[PDB]
């Protein structure tokens, strides 16, 4: 930025940091507004052979839901919807603020 | 022994083992009033005996929390209380009876 | 058949609830005219209450009558708490709608409506 | 590999099926059906008066700690005798799972309020009442939540027109906003989009 | 007596002479088709209705193959799906890129059956065929680059309308549908070739460019120009 | 449980205006197949729709105006009985059209080459 | 993993107690906040000098609509109504008929700019790049009726903005 | 190519012009009528006819992916030019 050396020093002292390192106004460090043309990739289904839609058809593999039990239609162990969630580990990066 | 449970409104219990034993015994006593063939009775009796056996075999609180996998011992006590209340209500509701009524002919048919 | 009763097991209990709601609405018209600073009379308000009660006089189902008194109680509590504005209270009167013709010849002159 | 097809999780499918059988055995009086959709979602269809028992069980049971009510809504299907379908979405934080409970009702049949089980049911059931006309029996405060004061009709029913029946404007003669019958400068243009050819054979219904 | 056949393993009791397409229709399955119309004769030339039988190594034309006793018709098998994809690939290989300027628009069987039974990508890296447009009067507009040579108009003209003025001239990829001469196809039943033509090759000239099928609302009334009451 | 023997009537609860309850005749029908296509998938369910009302031209922009709330309202039913019950409980008048299904037809490819019958085709 | 945002306890040594007592009696953190605000005072403002300076924009920006032409001057729109079909807000009204030379061309093309949600679906769905959402965004009017554009207005917009529209489409057509 | 109606009102490229007795002309009083001066029909008629020595030509409108969908036009009828119907461009075979 454009600032006098006195003003920069006063700003640094008042805020207790080096503001010139982290500036909130953008000075020529950003990308140019004109860029070279791109050339994007195609994808996995852009082959000329071995590419039949019936083998890569997601929607047609959807099924009606499976009827586990219907009213119309040994000692079993009690079950749970899923295994119990594991206890979280305290962060190694910074456990406390 | 610990200062906080980390959860607002959940206080540390000084005597977790005694409270858990009391609660599990009370739960088992309530389950005795349910018909023997009820599926509810067998399952919750099984899991209560499973949990009650651990509280009588592990005197260390951290090891007991590890074995129960219920979070913290205060959470375990709260869940035992919830289970006891549910057992009383189920004794009142009696859900082991056959189905109340079947739905109409096409009540769950989809798409429609 | 054996349908679940919402509030009333018979039409007489439903009539009782209707009468209670009518008393409540009747006794609140002076307060509503005063609080909302309406330009209508208390007699006009009571006549509107009677008219709104009387357009459901053909109902013979206790469950429909229970639902009607439930909705009437809700819209009575909207008036008492001044949740409604003067706008809604006067929406009960249709003071801005033109008089719709009701005879065949007038409807024929006006347009295509049956 | 199949880059464009969503992978499946048979382990979670098995776990959900096992828990559905578990619940159906524990509560024979009310559970009418149990399904597991192939993207691993468990769904329990119950008789409408088992709402409080089934929800309290799913909340308080040790092997089903569904302490959180994610949502509560209804679906309107006019072709059914019980057109309205009440849907409860529960979340279990202890077992990191989610469940769905489905109930049916019509216009004149109340459903017991579940505010004694979940506190979010209060506003959820107020919205269901406001938008569909379903009455909840023992509700602390059942009134309109989203519609205008004095609004007549329940807009989310399938037989309710999209633009409704009345519209508002300010009238200078009476110096207030007025409600007048709806009248559109350009009428909503209804498009017929459905293709006359069947898309998914797996859902084909019997000719009957 | 009725014989028993199977569609995807489900038993159907069908009269002898019933075709595979009609048996699948009986169980509720509509086999894709371009050249087949139930009011016209059977051509079997578009090859879009090919299905697999349980033990047959070869696909059969569902529209022209009578069912035999104890046949299992695999309507959603790999062989049937690949056959449909190949046929649709050939059709769209020579078709022109005219959908936005085509009155058939959102009511085209080539489009709908390409979205339902065909592949979503094109392998055709050559030039397309362009066909001269014929003129058959003021009612029917012909843009014959969109013709798929299903010969419905020929069969309809001949059998239904008793007019034998339509046919196929030439052979091979350069086979064309028309009159071969500047003759107008004027008949009291001429718009039905507009209806039965699956593609935009035959379109209504009065209706040209005015609307799109999704916009329109449909009112079911009767006809008052004569006493048939159509 | 209580026993009441009445025809279901919910007009007082639906909030529809009286004119749109009493002057409306709906049409219960199965849609006719679009003759421009050979698919038959849109002829499976019953439809309920209202009678057409007036549409005029906007003085500004010339758009199409309407004053009929039920102009775009179309309901889908799986059965004629369901559609009729819905119309009856909502109090509308209704006209029911019986479903039209194509009759079975005898198709024979070999008929194109008859020795003595007129079914012999002059071209393929 | 997780972390605690507020779980630390202060040190109870006499030095720390005196430091906290000084912070209480002498408003140290309050003066620190004052210093931060003063630092911002001596920084440079971020305000641009509108209307003489404009904020950055991109070729993808969706502003006012326009109907384009081929280099010959012929309209690109062929009245295919794909934009009308895809429009979320039902803001496009189209009516077409054969032209005097038999072309498939529109007779009515309206866009209600008070109904439009400026989503850009119409220019995605256009197969001929006829309807575009140009770079203009300063077109506020004084009456509601002036915001109901028709074919003449949209063609005028295309003719006025064609250079910039062409440049933006050239810049961004390889990402499409 | 704009044209003026007998009432003084400009005629648009669709032929629109309010009648003499139409009240709706009041909206233009103390204001103007929005009419685009360039007529696409006139400009495309001003375009010349290209001659190519092949039975079938292809037009994509110019620019490739910045034009219209590529179509093929059959130049066999010697009594008329083949018109690309996306862009209205005429093509012909060299005669004589
Ligand atoms: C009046 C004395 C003469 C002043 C100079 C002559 C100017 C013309 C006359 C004044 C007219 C107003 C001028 C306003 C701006 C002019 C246009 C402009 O922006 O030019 C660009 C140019 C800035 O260049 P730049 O390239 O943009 O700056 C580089 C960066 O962008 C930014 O880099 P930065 O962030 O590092 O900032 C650079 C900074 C770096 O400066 C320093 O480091 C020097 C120390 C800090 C500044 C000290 C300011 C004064 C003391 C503190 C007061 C609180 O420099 C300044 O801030 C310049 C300060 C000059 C002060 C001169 C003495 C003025 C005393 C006013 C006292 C008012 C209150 C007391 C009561 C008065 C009663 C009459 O302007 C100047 O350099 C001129 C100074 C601007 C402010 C002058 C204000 C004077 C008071 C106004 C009224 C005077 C008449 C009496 C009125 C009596 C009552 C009716
Ligand atoms: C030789 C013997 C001499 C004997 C004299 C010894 C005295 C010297 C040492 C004691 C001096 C103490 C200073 C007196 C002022 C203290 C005020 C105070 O009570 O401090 C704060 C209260 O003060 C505030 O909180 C200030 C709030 C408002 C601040 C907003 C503006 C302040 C920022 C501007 C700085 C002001 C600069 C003053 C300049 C004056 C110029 C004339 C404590 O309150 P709490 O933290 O909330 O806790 C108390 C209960 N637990
Ligand atoms: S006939 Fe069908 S696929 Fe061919 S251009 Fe027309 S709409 Fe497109
Ligand atoms: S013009 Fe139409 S009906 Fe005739 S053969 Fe071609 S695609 Fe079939
Ligand atoms: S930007 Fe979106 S809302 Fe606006 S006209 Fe285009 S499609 Fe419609
Ligand atoms: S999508 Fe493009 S070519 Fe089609 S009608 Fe709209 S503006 Fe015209
Ligand atoms: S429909 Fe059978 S081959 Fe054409
Ligand atoms: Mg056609
Ligand atoms: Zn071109």
């Amino acid at each position: 930025a454009s600032a006098t050396r006195v003003i920069q020093l006063l700003r640094n002292w008042a805020s207790g940091r080096d503001l010139q390192a982290k500036l909130q106004l953008r000075y020529q460090e950003i990308s140019k507004r004109t860029q070279p043309p791109p050339k994007l990739p195609v994808g996995p289904s852009h082959k000329l052979s071995n590419n039949y839609y019936c083998t890569r058809d997601g929607r047609r593999e959807a099924m009606p839901p499976s009827i586990v039990m219907s009213s119309q239609k040994t000692e079993k162990k009690a079950v749970t919807p899923a295994p119990p969630i594991k206890r979280w580990e305290l962060s190694k990066d910074q456990p406390y603020l | 022994l610990k200062k906080t449970t980390g959860l607002v409104g959940l206080a540390v219990c000084e005597t977790p083992h005694e409270r858990l034993k009391i609660l599990y015994t009370k739960i088992l006593d309530v389950l005795g009033q349910i018909p023997k063939n009820a599926a509810y009775r067998k399952y919750t009796e099984q899991i209560t005996n499973e949990k009650l056996g651990m509280v009588k075999a592990e005197p260390d609180v951290k090891k007991l929390e590890e074995q129960l996998q219920g979070g913290q011992i205060e959470e375990v006590i709260l869940q035992a209380e919830n289970e006891l209340s549910l057992a009383r209500k189920m004794l009142r509701w009696k859900p082991w009876e056959p189905l109340v009524e079947e739905p109409p002919a096409n009540q769950w048919k989809w798409p429609i | 058949t054996s349908v679940k009763p919402i509030f009333s097991r018979d039409m007489n209990e439903a009539k009782r609830r209707v009468r209670e709601l009518y008393r409540a609405w009747y006794r609140e018209v002076p307060n509503t005219v005063h609080l909302f600073q309406l330009d209508i009379s208390v007699k006009q308000g009571r006549d509107k209450v009677r008219e709104m009660f009387m357009k459901n006089a053909h109902v013979t189902d206790p469950r429909v009558v229970d639902l009607l008194v439930i909705k009437g109680k809700m819209e009575l509590e909207e008036t008492i708490n001044v949740w409604k504005q003067r706008t809604h209270i006067m929406r009960f009167f249709h003071e801005t709608e033109a008089p719709r013709p009701t005879d065949f010849l007038s409807k024929f002159y006006v347009g295509h409506d049956p | 590999t199949r880059p464009t097809i969503r992978p499946r999780n048979d382990v979670v499918h098995k776990q959900l099926s096992a828990f559905g059988q578990y619940v159906a055995e524990i509560l024979p009086k009310y559970v009418q059906q149990v399904q597991v959709s192939c993207f691993n979602e468990l769904e329990i269809f119950i008789h409408p008066d088992g709402v409080i028992p089934v929800l309290t069980f799913l909340r308080d049971h040790t092997n089903a700690q569904f302490k959180s009510l994610a949502d509560l809504t209804a679906v309107d299907v006019p072709t059914r005798q019980n057109r309205f379908e009440i849907v409860y979405n529960l979340l279990s934080l202890r077992f990191n799972s989610r469940i769905r409970v489905k109930t049916y009702t019509d216009e004149l049949t109340p459903i017991e309020s579940s505010v004694t089980v979940y506190k979010a049911a209060n506003w959820y059931e107020r919205e269901i009442w406001d938008m569909f006309g379903v009455f909840f029996a023992n509700h602390p405060d059942l009134r309109r939540i989203l519609t205008d004061y004095g609004f007549e009709g329940h807009p989310f029913r399938k037989d309710f027109p999209l633009s409704g029946y009345v519209e508002l404007r300010y009238d200078d003669e009476v110096k207030r906003v007025v409600a007048e019958p709806v009248e559109l400068a350009q009428e909503f243009r209804k498009f017929d989009l459905n293709s006359p050819w069947e898309a998914f054979p797996a859902y084909r219904q019997p000719p009957e | 007596n009725l014989i028993e056949v199977f569609v995807d393993g489900q038993s159907v009791m069908v009269e002898p002479g019933t075709t595979v397409l009609q048996a699948c229709e009986k169980v509720g399955m509509q086999i894709p088709r371009f050249c087949y119309h139930e009011r016209l004769s059977v051509a079997g030339n578009c090859r879009m209705c090919l299905v697999e039988i349980e033990k047959a190594p070869k696909v059969v034309a569902a529209c022209a193959m009578p069912v035999m006793k104890g046949w299992n018709i695999l309507t959603n098998s790999e062989k049937s799906k690949k056959a449909r994809e190949g046929v649709m690939e050939f059709l769209l290989a020579n078709h022109p890129l005219d959908c936005p300027i085509c009155d058939q628009g959102g009511e085209c069987d080539l489009q709908d059956q390409s979205m339902m039974f065909g592949s979503d990508r094109s392998r055709f890296l050559e030039g397309k065929r362009a066909v001269e447009d014929k003129n058959i009067g003021p009612l029917v507009k012909t843009i014959m680059t969109r013709c798929i040579q299903c010969t419905r108009c020929i069969r309809f003209a001949s059998e239904i309308a008793g007019v034998d003025d339509l046919g196929t001239t030439g052979r091979g990829n350069d086979m064309q549908v028309g009159t071969y001469i500047e003759k107008m196809f004027m008949s009291e039943l001429s718009g039905n070739i507009i209806d039965i033509c699956p593609v935009g090759a035959l379109t209504s000239k009065p209706y040209a460019f005015t609307a799109r099928p999704w916009e329109t609302r449909k009112t079911e009334s009767i006809d008052v120009m004569d006493a048939v009451g159509s | 449980l209580i026993a009441v023997d009445e025809k279901l009537d919910i007009t007082t609860l639906t909030g529809v205006p009286e004119e749109h309850i009493k002057t409306r005749k709906v049409r219960i029908f199965v849609p006719a197949r679009n003759n421009m296509q050979s698919g038959v998938n849109n002829t499976k369910k019953w439809k309920m729709e209202f009678d057409t009302r007036e549409r005029w031209e906007n003085p500004l922009m010339g758009w199409s105006s309407t004053a009929d709330p039920l102009s775009n309202l179309v309901l889908t039913f799986s059965t004629k009985e369901d559609a009729v019950a819905f119309a009856e409980k909502n109090g509308w008048s209704f006209d029911v059209e019986e479903r039209k299904v194509p009759k079975p037809k005898s198709k024979s490819y070999g008929a194109n080459f008859s020795w003595n019958k007129r079914t012999r085709v002059s071209t393929k | 993993t997780y972390k605690f945002v507020n779980m630390r306890e202060p040190s109870m040594d006499m030095k720390s107690v005196t430091d906290r007592a000084a912070q209480t009696l002498l408003w140290t953190e309050l003066v620190r906040g004052l210093g931060m605000t003063l630092s911002y005072l001596f920084r440079e403002p971020a305000t641009i000098n509108y209307p003489f300076e404009k904020g950055p924009l991109s070729p993808r920006f969706r502003g006012e609509h326009a109907l384009r032409r081929y280099p010959s001057g012929e309209e690109r729109c062929i009245a295919c109504k794909l934009c009308e079909a895809v429009c979320p807000a039902q803001a496009i009204t189209i009516e077409a008929e054969p032209r005097a030379d038999g072309s498939r061309r529109t007779t009515r093309y309206d866009i209600d700019m008070t109904k439009c949600i400026y989503c850009g679906f119409c220019q995605e769905a256009c197969p001929v790049d006829a309807i575009v959402e140009g770079p203009n965004f300063e077109f506020s009017t004084e009456t509601h009726e002036e915001l109901l554009y028709n074919k003449e207005k949209l063609l005028n917009n295309g003719d006025k903005w064609e250079a910039e529209i062409a440049a933006n489409i050239q810049a961004d057509y390889l990402y499409r | 190519g704009v044209r003026t109606s007998p009432t003084g009102e400009k005629v648009t490229h669709t032929g629109q012009a309010y009648d003499d007795g139409d009240y709706r002309r009041v909206r233009f009083s103390d204001r103007q009528k929005e009419v685009n001066e360039n007529f696409a029909i006139d400009l495309i008629a001003e375009q010349p006819v290209s001659e190519v020595g092949s039975r079938v030509i292809s037009c994509d409108g110019g620019g490739g992916a910045l034009g219209h969908p590529r179509v093929y036009i059959n130049l066999d009828k010697e009594t008329k030019t083949g018109t690309c119907g996306y862009c209205g461009l005429q093509f012909r075979q060299p005669h004589h």
